[PDB]
């Protein structure tokens, strides 16, 4: 029943929500590290450990 | 007596067992359908990754 325009609309809406939620999960994770250990190790595949 | 002992028949002692419904309380939805099969689509979206 979806047009390819509508499949695209759905998937993009989902991806926007995923991005917002992934950012907010990173905020939660950073807050948890800060509150607990008093420091946070930031890392990534594209971000050296500091 | 002699030919045969006489009797009084007292009321019959019937014992109608049953298997009363217990599990069908968690199956409240009834569908009568003539299609061959029923189909479900299950979708999981983890949104807790950093």
């Amino acid at each position: 029943t979806l047009s390819i325009a509508q499949r695209r609309d759905r998937v993009i809406a989902y991806l926007l929500m995923k991005h917002r939620a992934m950012h907010e999960n990173t905020w939660e994770w950073m807050a948890a590290q800060a509150a607990q250990y008093g420091y946070v190790d930031v890392q990534g595949q594209d971000y050296p450990l500091v | 007596a002699g030919l045969y002992t006489t009797y009084q028949l007292l009321e019959v002692q019937r014992k109608l067992k049953t298997l009363p419904a217990f599990f069908l309380q968690w199956f409240p939805r009834q569908i009568n359908f003539q299609e061959d099969m029923i189909a479900f689509d299950k979708v999981i979206q983890d949104v807790t990754r950093v």
